[PDB]
DNA sequence: GACTAGATCAGAAGCAGTAGAGCATGCATAGTTT
DNA sequence: AAACTATGCATGCTCTACTGCTTCTGATCTAGTCGACT
């Protein structure tokens, strides 16, 4: 996968897409624009180099290459934007309708073959390598062309070069006052036509709420941090890559900007002499160190020398029982250690022959591990890890080796000695019917950094100048309330058999 | 430095407990000192930072009228730093609360995060908080389950989401707190299935020369007699070859 | 390939985060 | 035509018929310095919005926020019109104690007149507050009415008028009420003009009204006996006729 | 020949991630002076 | 015995540099059309 994901948000402007079946519901069209506002906010936090359009049909007004009719295309193939958002925001209400209305109209005919033309001109457009084409129908409508067989032939003849093209279409259908059938006529056009997707619909689509779903988390393609050479010994070599399947998230670098016109400014560092007021580069001066009452100088290319060990790669040293590894040895986050047949053909099978005998064995592969050049060395341990699968057969832990930092003596430190108490069994079960009490099930995507959701909302609230920032709820503190009901009298009980009558914690 | 704190599990129970840290990796003492070559002296060398603008004169700008600003999309947000400390989440600095209890298995290894590892002891001379301590360990090892935990080191500090698992030796007691994932962090790669590929399957005759050579380069011993595993190279009593 | 994120086409949809649901 | 002379303004104002731009614009051809943010140097901001930047800059208690009219008017006018809370959204502290020692805490001066669109303007900062009980605002009212010739009022005219009525077959009972046509409008607007009717019949009765219904004066009659202050018989005539002329009848015609 | 327009390769820019140094802030711990 | 100051540690933010992977752009090249000549 590589490239960009292009997507056309096509809304109708039929008449229809206008009326609203009850006074406290939201028409179509304010729906539409919600979604494709959603769609910008969340494309704009996650992938900000994604292109987006959006393109209006059934109008009276035109605006296109080709000088069609009653095709208005708002937006063209663009990374997103604030300035995109706000001008969207103007429709939202019903004077936003009463704007869009004047600005473009409603009412017109139009022709389904017009639009993916349109469509297919502007995916042409764009320069950029567009790794998935994707177009989506906001409309109401199961029946465009029920006069005429033409248009409708016409229609399907574009829908099909399309996806031949390599063109996603999909269909968000909306509410209708008798209900929605795709049956009619979008069974052709739709690239995809579920076997679900065939009875009446007499609701908006279950897809608009995955759209409205906001999602505020960056997301990064797939790539190697590293491609290194596995050395079972000096003339037994393998190639493998190495990735960060868990990685610190932070905030986007701050930019220094000038207060008078918000114009960007560039910072230069520079080191001068006091008793000349010469520019020294980066060569002239020395590096100093004051040990024993002396000053020892190295100079700049000794000391990056200082850290030359080996060659980058991975140095195979032999192989550990899994229980001699220590869980609470953690000194940095592990990584994942995959085959490479590029480089080297044949280290797929040798790969997979070790890791099957490893699984076996229960077995670590103990190595030696330089990263990058002049790194001093470290000591990692290979574990195997098997393909792990969910119900519906969605991958949830691939095959490979776990790639895990060992501590070096300096990594450990003192502890101060500490008499041991032990506890009676009456305490233990009291506790252990309070963890039972509190008991839970845990999962990796549980919680979210409150510090970047919330510095997304005030970045999002001062760009599109929203009133208030959007408060996001923390699922990181405890409940306290909740505990407090669930645990009962057992905290009494508990600090009645633990603590002395005046103890006073708090104190 | 011994770090106090109390923790708690709802808004009744607190235990006062002292943390340390045991594993991080160290660094050297001492830096590199700049000094001039033919001095040889740090007070001939300054190191200054100057911002200008980007224009053919480069005018010079003060610190006092530089901001600070954000990327959103394809426009820079203005974002002074004050209206960001306004607006920035504020939280309850030094805390360390039981968000819940939740089976070993759950938590794995791979997913441990952060730069460190702390170990919870029971506040010292405190007699009453260490049986606290202890029940909660020996409760959590014979259920065999660990601690869903919010730890925040201070005011300052950003909040995090860790878990606590209980170590249990024949002299000393404790609980080791190593820091998890966030939503964010995780990232979600699909590989190819070594098991199922027809091209990259493994034969006999290599399982068994694999099997050999994983037999050969045994780096535990395994002694009868005591039907006990001894380390014939132990990793963690290598001095760092930095150092030396 | 039911579960596709929408949005962003190639990466798997992530299930809203729930914090802590006692049993 | 340069009125202004190195002076610095910020522009932030979002939703309004007059957009940035064109302030912009005539600022700079005014001889004006604009900026994009506030500073030390700036000496107003002005913002015809409440969005998030002027809440900000609200909490942060070193600068001075202005609409835009203040502006408008200085182009209206061709000079420096000096400001005023009219014209402000949120003060600096110092300008707290500069606008404190002309201008009252709310939006009014005791240096400069006032006049109905001014007092209209204060009053409309001025928020309900609910520190009073009825009867102390009425004696309140009742002595500001004494205190500077303030009787002379046609809608006050009965506000030291209070006036009991015989709507009730039994007195002192609220479930005997009747279902008098022109007595309980007649009641309902001396209610309305300023009097004051009052259900129970109690010491502070000053004036009696009774209707078609001669039955009743021997009871009113002995009661007014026990009572330290005797009240007033009177007939329907007087009332209308009070109302007509807008002013009192003498209760002697009308005993 | 010359032009114009298609398709192929290699270097530079952007971006991600790591390491080193400095600063500031906060806090704790221990030595010296009165 | 109490207050001030030297020393150290833990953490967040920022400049600066360096290495590696991916994508975009400038530069190096064959087919179609018109024209020149003989």
């Amino acid at each position: 996968y590589s490239g960009r994901d292009s997507l056309i948000f096509l809304v109708d402007a039929s008449k229809a897409m206008f009326e609203s079946q009850s006074e406290d519901e939201l028409t179509p069209f304010d729906m539409s624009i919600q979604c494709i506002q959603s769609v910008y906010i969340s494309k704009i936090i996650s992938s900000d180099r994604d292109l987006l359009a959006v393109v209006f049909y059934g109008t009276e007004k035109d605006k296109n290459s080709v000088n069609f009719k009653n095709i208005y295309v708002l937006q063209e193939l663009d990374n997103p934007g604030a300035k995109r958002i706000l001008e969207l925001d103007q429709f939202k209400g019903q004077q936003g309708q009463k704007r869009f209305q004047d600005m473009m109209g409603h009412g017109s005919d139009y022709s389904l073959s017009e639009v993916l033309w349109v469509c297919a001109n502007l995916f042409s457009d764009v320069q950029f390598k567009m790794s998935h084409k994707r177009i989506m129908l906001f409309t109401n409508e199961d029946n465009p062309h029920g006069n005429d067989s033409a248009k409708a032939s016409r229609a399907r003849t574009k829908a099909g070069d399309l996806r031949d093209t390599g063109i996603f279409l999909d269909l968000m259908h909306l509410k209708k006052p008798g209900g929605f059938d795709i049956s009619l006529f979008y069974r052709d056009i739709i690239s995809i036509a579920e076997d679900e997707d065939l009875r009446v619909h007499f609701e908006e689509s279950s897809k608009l709420e995955d759209l409205l779903r906001k999602v505020r988390a960056k997301e990064t393609r797939k790539r190697a941090l590293s491609r290194l050479k596995l050395k079972l010994n000096k003339d037994i070599v393998i190639s493998v890559g190495i990735y960060n399947l868990v990685q610190k998230a932070l905030k986007p670098p701050p930019i220094k900007l000038y207060r008078e016109t918000n114009e960007p400014v560039k910072t230069k560092t520079r080191t001068f002499n006091t008793s000349t007021g010469g520019l020294l580069l980066p060569s002239d001066t020395k590096r100093s160190q004051i040990y024993g009452s002396r000053q020892i100088i190295l100079e700049k290319e000794e000391t990056e020398e200082l850290k030359r060990f080996d060659d980058p790669g991975l140095m195979l040293m032999g192989f550990k029982p899994l229980v001699l590894l220590k869980k609470h040895h953690y000194l940095r986050p592990s990584l994942f250690v995959y085959p490479e047949e590029s480089l080297v053909i044949g280290s797929s099978t040798l790969f997979s022959a070790l890791l099957i005998k490893c699984l076996e064995k229960e077995v670590a592969a103990l190595c030696r591990y330089t990263p990058r050049r002049n790194i001093p060395p470290y000591f990692v341990a290979l574990v195997p890890q098997e393909e792990e699968l969910d119900d519906q057969k969605i991958q949830v832990t691939p095959p490979g080796f776990q790639l895990v930092f060992l501590p070096f003596a300096d990594d450990k430190r003192k502890m101060p000695f500490t008499e041991k108490i032990m506890a009676t069994p009456e305490q233990v079960g009291k506790m252990k019917a309070i963890v039972e009490k509190l008991r839970f099930t845990y999962r990796s995507d549980s919680f979210e950094n409150p510090v970047l959701q919330q510095h997304f909302r005030n970045l999002e609230a001062l760009a599109l100048d929203l009133m208030e920032p959007e408060q996001a709820v923390d699922l990181t503190l405890p409940k306290v309330e909740a505990m407090n009901k669930r645990l009962g009298s057992l905290v009494d009980e508990f600090k009645e058999l633990v603590y002395p009558p005046d103890y006073n914690p708090e104190g | 430095i011994h770090w106090p704190c109390r923790l708690t599990i709802g808004s009744n129970l607190s235990i006062r407990i002292a943390a340390y840290k045991s594993i991080l990796q160290e660094r050297v003492k001492k830096t590199w000192t700049v000094v001039d070559a033919k001095t040889l002296k740090k007070e001939d060398i300054q190191k200054e930072t100057v911002y200008c603008l980007n224009d053919d004169d480069e005018t010079e700008v003060l610190k006092e009228d530089i901001i600070q600003g954000f990327r959103y999309g394809s426009d820079i947000v203005p974002f002074s730093k004050v209206d960001e400390e306004q607006m920035k989440y504020k939280s309850e600095g030094k805390c360390f609360s039981v968000l819940g209890f939740c089976k070993s298995s759950q938590v794995q290894r791979r997913f441990f995060m952060g730069n460190q590892v702390l170990k919870v002891f029971a506040a010292r001379d405190d007699e009453a908080a260490a049986v606290a301590l202890s029940s909660l360990i020996h409760a959590l090892d014979d259920l065999d389950m660990v601690a869903i935990v919010r730890y925040a080191y201070d005011k300052r500090a950003n909040p995090q989401v860790g878990v606590a698992f209980p170590h249990i030796k024949h002299n000393y007691e404790c609980l080791v707190y190593v820091q998890l994932p966030f939503m964010e962090d995780l990232r979600q790669y699909m590989f190819s299935s070594l098991k199922n590929s027809k091209k990259y399957a493994p034969t006999e005759a290599q399982l068994n020369a694999v099997d050999a050579l994983i037999d050969s380069m045994s780096l535990a011993k395994k002694d009868e007699k005591t039907d006990t595993l001894e380390d014939l190279f132990p990793t963690t009593k290598i001095p760092n070859p930095r150092f030396q | 390939c039911p579960g596709e994120s929408l949005i962003n086409p190639g990466f798997k949809s992530k299930k809203p985060a729930g914090g802590v649901d006692f049993d | 035509s340069n009125i202004f002379e190195d002076v610095e303004f910020c522009v932030m104002s979002g939703t309004d018929s007059q957009p940035k731009p064109d302030l912009e614009n005539r600022i700079a051809e005014f001889g004006g310095y604009i900026v994009q943010n506030p500073g030390p140097d700036t000496y107003c901001v002005i913002a015809g919005s409440e969005n998030i930047r002027v809440k900000n800059i609200i909490l942060s208690n070193k600068h001075d926020v202005v609409k835009p009219a203040w502006l408008l008017e200085c182009f209206k006018t061709k000079s420096f019109v000096p400001w005023q809370p009219r014209f402000m959204i949120h003060m600096c502290p110092s300008t707290k104690e500069h606008f404190a020692r002309e201008y009252d805490c709310y939006g009014d001066s005791y240096f400069i007149d006032t006049d109905l669109n001014q007092l209209k303007e204060v009053f409309s900062g001025i928020k309900n507050s609910n520190e009073q009980t009825p009867e102390e605002m009425a004696s309140l009212i009742a002595d500001l009415e004494y205190r500077y010739s303030w009787d002379c009022s046609p809608l006050s005219m009965f506000r030291r008028h209070t006036v009991y009525l015989d709507s009730y077959a039994v007195i002192n009972d609220l479930s005997t009420k009747n279902e008098g046509t022109r007595l309980a409008i007649k009641a309902l607007e001396l209610r309305f003009h300023g009097a004051k009717v009052v259900s129970c019949l109690a010491e502070g009765v000053s004036h009696v009204i009774i209707g078609e219904d001669h039955s009743r004066v021997a009871d009113f009659k002995a009661f007014r006996r026990t009572f330290k202050r005797k009240f007033k018989i009177l007939k329907e005539s007087w009332v209308t006729d009070s109302i007509d002329k807008c002013e009192l009848q003498e209760e002697n015609q009308y005993l």
